[PDB]
């Protein structure tokens, strides 16, 4: 289980809202920790995996797994807090600086993108 | 296989509907019956020896059969006021249900706080 890197995920999203970290460069580490870590949770798998585990729970006619779809809640929670605040230091932070720091941030935005989607 | 999990899950039920609204003794030799929790000795790790190889639908439920026990058993040994009491039994249970407790907490969704209702 990758729960042991869902605290590493806690600690990047806490640096990015202090933005602290003169370098971008800094950030831009930041940004690649949490974009592996977003796409590390869903392995790839599309709708049709979420529509058999609606059903398993389907209702828990037994003993149901929702694993994956529990883990993907705990990290909207944590990432919302944070969220806000770091939205608006991401975005900004975006422009600038780092064009290259960019590559790294604006794939961090994606990812985080699906889940937090909605 | 399919049946007997059926069952157990409503044993396990009855004990609820039992387990408050009173009747704490009845609750004990229900959970017991269940034979999934250590009552007598230390046996608590052959407990464990038999945890694993559970079905998933009842690893999953043992939480709650714990502390359900540890409730129960709080409340009955109130301590009395003022001649035969075996309070040291329904002491034991306690235990060797906290020693299970202890060997999977890790396996458990993470609430010894078994030992806030254990002591007092």
């Amino acid at each position: 289980g990758d729960s042991s890197l869902y605290i590493i995920l806690k600690k990047l999203l806490d640096f990015i809202l202090k933005t602290g970290g003169g370098f971008q460069r800094v950030r831009t580490h930041l940004y690649g920790s949490l974009l592996y870590y977003l796409q590390i949770a869903q392995r790839p798998d599309e709708p049709d995996t979420l529509e058999a585990a609606k059903k398993t729970m389907w209702e828990r006619l037994t003993a149901p797994e929702d694993v994956f779809s529990k883990l993907q809640r705990e990290n909207i929670a944590i990432i919302e807090s944070y969220g806000a605040a770091l939205m608006e230091v991401v975005c900004r932070d975006a422009c600038d600086g780092h064009e290259i720091g960019r590559m790294l941030a604006l794939a961090l935005l994606d990812r985080i993108v699906s889940v937090d989607k909605q | 296989f399919v049946d007997s999990t059926f069952y157990l899950l409503l044993d396990l039920i009855t004990f609820f509907d039992e387990y408050h609204s009173g009747h704490i003794d009845r609750a004990f030799d229900i959970i017991e019956r269940l034979k999934l929790v250590p009552l007598n000795q230390e046996s608590v790790e052959e407990r464990v020896a038999a945890f694993r190889n559970f079905s998933d639908e009842i690893r999953h439920n043992l939480s709650e059969v714990l502390l359900a026990t540890m409730n129960i058993l709080f409340t009955q040994f109130k301590r009395l006021k003022g001649i035969e009491d075996r309070d040291s039994q329904l002491r034991s249970q306690a235990r060797t249900l906290i020693t299970f407790a202890g060997m999977i907490p890790y396996r458990t969704s993470g609430d010894t706080n078994a030992r806030l209702v254990q002591m007092e």
